[PDB]
């Protein structure tokens, strides 16, 4: 697995985010932290570019949402149906394309983001219309509820990833880990960092 | 010849149709009542659910006991109906050629109600475990049970997750990732999705009565299904799949069915072949009012009118969500395998906008067919088609 990966963009929480001025502020307001999170980040590494399928990414999606619907369930009331219909996995890849108004093919997926970018690699390799993919991950820490929960910071990370002249190599995939986005971050923009750990070379 | 085509070497197919292939197939001929009344999911009414009526496996390996549930259970019970067979074949690859791709929307979600419900009620102290019920989970758990070192993961796009699944298996294949792939689907049955659903309306009162004149919503079904892909010949192969999405509303389709049309469309054309080439097509057909008249639209747009026989199983199997595509594929391998009978469809009145399809009201395969097709178009208006041949 070869990759030229390009337009790495690694985004935290902020006040406002410029990105999303693209989207009415009524509905932009709607949008989860999290949701805002993963969207700007979108818009930010696309940069006016567009893609032939987006992959987009998280382990937990939003845990906080599928609480408060699961005390409602629990308490034998009927829960909101927008919550419940913003909380499925996949929700934040729906509300982008209709949001930007983008119908780009997606998928969403509960992995890290080595695995990610093997997806990204599989569609480009795969597919001949497909050129261009975009890979978007997206995580907030656990409610405190769960004895995994530990606290960072909620962040979103993208990058648009093509077959030729590859600057990326993933020579290990079994592990996958730690090996997270911020792990990546870190090895992509360390310019005396050549190899990773977690599998990672730059080429 | 289709490029991108892999074959279906083993495959198993566990819900509300049974457990052994020739109940399955009984099941799937004749008006079976194969759906289960439930009182215990939501509060104040009793459900149809598609439910597995059979014995789960009472044990994970002891190296897994940290992410048991019942979710896994299934999945490990399906799996070891191939698993003997399936070991014996992937000796010939290396171990980091074998892949996993599955789908998923519920995970193990089920077995931390009780302790959710628990600490909402009082008990403020204890210490509910999150990875049993996270999707990744699925698919590493599979991954360490087969002892597989592949690329593993899980894909979570609500009611299209496991037809998804099987379109990544096949350009993990093609993009010379893998020598085989593990993919498919398995959810279970739980209180937030018969609850979160109904909150939508979109549950019916009795059983579902898809494409019906005065249907109302769906049945929630669970389903185990898995399938083993290599790029080598099978009785069946997965010939082409085609994605799209309706980028129109976040939990209704597009009115016009564009979306599922040129998924379908799609599909086709990866197949390399034209729509009156196939001979049955497995319809999404929840028996939502909204999602059946989508369909039908979208399906006179690429079929034509009264040309392919047609019908949903989700008055069998229930819509068994993110499994729904899994589920169905097993169910259209079976059909080209046999060569033999078609699904039955709902024995209802048909809404008069969309009476001028084929639709399945006996059994009896008539002429041969090379290819069938199937539909699965969920949430965030995700949408996928998939088609099978000989």
């Amino acid at each position: 697995v070869t990759l030229h990966l390009a337009h790495l963009t690694l985004t935290h929480a902020q006040p406002s985010y410029a990105a999303l001025e693209c989207i009415p502020a009524m509905q932009r307001r709607r949008l989860s932290p999290l949701a805002k999170l993963a969207l700007n980040t979108a818009i930010s590494s696309l940069d006016g570019r567009s893609a032939d399928y987006i992959v987009w990414v998280s382990k937990y999606g939003d845990e906080a949402k599928t609480l408060n619907i699961l005390q409602d369930v629990l308490n034998d009331q009927t829960p909101s149906p927008t919550q419940f219909s913003t909380s499925v996995h996949n929700a934040i890849s729906g509300l982008y394309s209709i949001l930007c108004q983008d119908d780009t093919p997606s998928t969403s997926l509960s992995c890290s983001w080595t695995e990610g970018l093997i997806e990204a690699y599989a569609l480009l390799k795969s597919m001949p219309e497909i050129k261009r993919v975009l890979v978007v991950a997206y995580d907030e820490p656990l409610p405190n509820i769960y004895a995994e929960a530990i606290n960072f910071p909620a962040y979103a990370m993208a990058a648009v990833v093509t077959l030729e002249q590859p600057n990326l190599q993933i020579t290990a995939w079994t592990h996958t880990d730690e090996a997270e986005a911020p792990a990546f971050a870190h090895f992509w923009q360390d310019a005396d960092q050549l190899t990773s750990a977690f599998g990672w070379n730059k080429c | 010849a289709a490029p991108m085509a892999v074959g279906i070497q083993f495959s198993v197919g566990l819900s509300a149709l049974g457990c052994e292939l020739n109940q399955i197939k009984q099941a799937l001929q004749q008006p079976q009542q194969t759906l289960s009344l439930r009182d215990d999911l939501i509060a104040d009414r009793d459900v149809w659910v598609g439910q597995y009526t059979h014995p789960l496996c009472s044990s994970v390996p002891d190296a897994m006991r940290s992410v048991d549930s019942r979710n896994l259970r299934f999945a490990l019970t399906a799996l070891s109906k191939i698993e003997t067979e399936l070991k014996a074949y992937t000796a010939s690859f290396e171990n980091k050629r074998l892949a996993i791709v599955v789908g998923t929307s519920t995970s193990g979600i089920a077995d931390n109600e009780l302790l959710l419900k628990q600490y909402f009620q009082g008990q403020t102290d204890l210490s509910i475990s999150h990875y049993p019920q996270e999707m990744s989970c699925l698919a590493k758990a599979l991954q360490q049970y087969l002892g597989w070192e592949g690329p593993a993961y899980t894909i979570s796009t609500a009611c299209s997750s496991s037809a998804k699944a099987l379109a990544a298996g096949q350009r993990l294949l093609h993009a010379d990732l893998a020598d085989v792939v593990l993919v498919g689907g398995v959810d279970t049955l739980c209180k937030l999705t018969l609850n979160g659903f109904n909150s939508l309306e979109s549950l019916s009162a009795h059983i579902c009565q898809p494409c019906g004149i005065s249907r109302d919503g769906i049945n929630i079904g669970e389903a185990a299904a898995f399938f083993v892909l290599s790029k080598e010949q099978a009785p069946v192969m997965l010939m082409g799949a085609g994605e799209t999405m309706d980028a129109w509303h976040i939990s209704a389709p597009h009115p016009e069915g564009k979306g599922a049309a040129l998924a379908m469309q799609r599909a086709l054309d990866m197949a390399h072949i034209s729509a009156q080439e196939v001979g049955y097509i497995n319809l999404h057909g929840t028996a939502t009012p909204q999602n059946d008249a989508m369909e039908i639209k979208a399906v006179r747009q690429v079929f034509g009118v009264y040309q392919v026989a047609l019908s949903s199983t989700k008055h069998k199997t229930g819509h068994c969500l993110g499994a729904a595509g899994a589920i169905e594929a097993f169910i259209c391998e079976q059909v080209l395998k046999d060569q033999s009978w078609l699904p039955l469809h709902q024995n209802v009145e048909i809404d008069p906008d969309l009476v001028d399809q084929n639709y399945v009201q006996e059994a009896e395969l008539t002429q041969p067919i090379r290819y069938v097709m199937s539909n699965s178009f969920a949430f965030g208006g995700s949408n996928i088609s998939l088609v099978f041949g000989v």
